[PDB]
């Protein structure tokens, strides 16, 4: 039991009762999310999509934690150059966990 | 209140620091680039010198006089 989505531009392969962190949405902590455009549904025998996005699959999951990234610095330096930059970032993640997915 | 009066917007510049890191901008010499006459303490030319060549002060002549009546 699994299946292939693109959320944020990238695919995500998720299964049944699993959480994943994927790219950060505008959506509430606690509303399901519906995620229409689905790649392939698995189980015992194979269906794949003869064209993109299925037929009627769809993809049920619930919001779980709207935080940050781990943080990461951006060290720019140039050597005999007496250049050197700081920076620091933290990307924003919206997990959610995969409650039901469809045929 | 006496522990809120501000001055007023932009009559603060908090001035420039020369060879204060390498953010600040001005540093390593602090806007006075590298070798040169002007790059050592004390350096630069007097005013009016032009590298040898003769000043505008030098080349063009003098003319009239200063009347004592006109101060009066």
């Amino acid at each position: 039991m699994y299946a292939v989505f693109q959320s944020g531009g990238k695919q995500h392969r998720v299964s049944e009762g699993q959480t994943v962190r994927l790219e950060k949405l505008d959506i509430a902590t606690g509303e399901t999310v519906e995620f229409a455009e689905v790649l392939m549904i698995a189980n015992g025998e194979e269906v794949k999509i003869g064209v993109p996005f299925v037929d009627g699959g769809v993809i049920k999951a619930e919001v779980v934690a709207h935080g940050r990234g781990e943080k990461v610095k951006i060290v720019k330096f140039r050597r005999r150059k007496h250049y050197r930059k700081q920076q620091g970032h933290r990307q924003w993640f919206t997990d959610v966990k995969i409650t039901g997915i469809s045929a | 209140r006496l522990n809120t009066l501000s001055p007023a917007e932009g009559s603060k510049k908090a001035g420039k620091r020369l060879g204060r890191g390498i953010g600040s901008g001005l540093g390593k010499t602090g806007g006075r680039g590298h070798k040169g006459q002007k790059s050592r303490s004390g350096g630069g030319v007097r005013r009016g010198f032009e590298g040898g060549q003769m000043p505008l002060y030098r080349r063009l002549p003098k003319f009239g006089f200063t009347s004592r009546k006109a101060a009066i």
